């Protein structure tokens, strides 16, 4: 998708 | 010790991707809003913020009563969330995000 990828 | 959602004007409810990038058009870095997920689901949001000139698309998940930008979900209401935001950098889920949540676009 578009969105961030936020690390856990 | 109000964390009502409603009460903050950064919050948009019901608006759509392209009135975020409309709010956003020619913003200053740091700039930002949160509306409602496109999915309408699991009470999740959506935050918009603007770094590099571009509008950056972050998920607020909602799961047992707690939200965040990832798990573990620490925060216990999405104002609590964003005001801890306000004066920390998000560069720790993202080098690419080293930007604090600066100036609402204000409902």
């Amino acid at each position: 998708s578009d969105y961030m990828n936020m690390t856990p | 010790s109000n964390m009502s959602l409603q009460n903050a004007e950064w919050y948009w409810g019901d608006i759509s991707r392209e009135e975020v990038n409309e709010k956003l058009r020619d913003t200053a870095d740091g700039t930002f809003l949160v509306r409602d997920a496109s999915t309408k689901m699991h009470g999740d949001y959506t935050l918009t913020l603007r770094k590099g000139g571009n509008n950056k698309l972050i998920k607020i998940f909602h799961r047992d009563g707690k939200y965040g930008f990832s798990d573990p979900l620490t925060f216990s209401s999405v104002v609590e969330l964003i005001n801890h935001y306000r004066n920390e950098s998000l560069a720790q889920y993202n080098p690419k995000l080293d930007v604090k949540l600066l100036y609402p676009v204000s409902k």
